[PDB]
C-alpha cells in the first residue's frame, strides 16, 4: 500500500458490484459508511467510483 | 369600447386569479428542497438509508414540508378574509344600488 502522501486511487467503471465479497477480510476495524448504508449497497447504480 | 381596448380594467378579479395561482406553484416548488436532507426524494432516502439512519433525514424533511403547508393555509385564510370582504360589498352593493 502507498504512503498516506501518495495514496493511490483506483478508477472503478462498467463492472458489477458485489460487495458480498467485501467481508472475505473479516477482521474489518472499522466500516463506517456516509450517505449509503452498508447493507443497501447491492441495490444501487453509482456513477463513478 | 373602453372594455374592448383597455387591457387593465379588469385587473382586480386577474389579480385574485395570479396570487391564488402564484401560492400553488410556491407550495409544489417547496417539494423539491432537502431542509437539511441528504435529498428531497424520499425514495432516495429509503432505498439508500437504513431505518434508524432514514428516519432521522425523513423528519427533516416532514418538519420542511409541513411547515410550508402551515404557511400556506395560513395566508389562505387571510386572503379569504378579504375575498368575503369584498363579497359583503357587493351583495350590499346588489340590493342597494341595484
Ligand atoms: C495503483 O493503482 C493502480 C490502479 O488500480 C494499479 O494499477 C497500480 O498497480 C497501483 N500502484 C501501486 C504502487 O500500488
Amino acid at each position: 500500500f502507498a504512503s498516506v502522501y501518495a495514496w493511490n486511487r483506483t478508477r472503478i467503471s462498467n463492472c458489477v458490484a458485489d460487495y458480498s465479497v467485501l467481508y472475505n477480510f473479516a477482521p474489518f476495524f472499522a466500516f463506517k459508511c456516509y450517505g449509503v448504508s452498508p447493507t443497501k449497497l447491492n441495490d444501487l447504480c453509482f456513477t463513478n467510483v | 369600447d373602453s372594455l374592448f381596448s383597455t387591457p387593465s380594467a379588469l385587473g382586480k378579479l386577474q389579480d385574485v386569479v395570479n396570487h391564488n395561482a402564484q401560492a400553488l406553484n410556491t407550495l409544489v416548488k417547496q417539494l423539491s428542497s432537502k431542509f437539511g436532507a441528504i435529498s428531497s426524494v424520499l425514495n432516495d432516502i429509503l432505498s439508500r438509508l437504513d431505518p434508524p439512519e432514514a428516519e432521522v433525514q425523513i423528519d427533516r424533511l416532514i418538519t420542511g414540508r409541513l411547515q410550508s403547508l402551515q404557511t400556506y393555509v395560513t395566508q389562505q385564510l387571510i386572503r379569504a378574509a378579504e375575498i368575503r370582504a369584498s363579497a359583503n360589498l357587493a351583495a350590499t352593493k346588489m340590493s342597494e344600488c341595484v
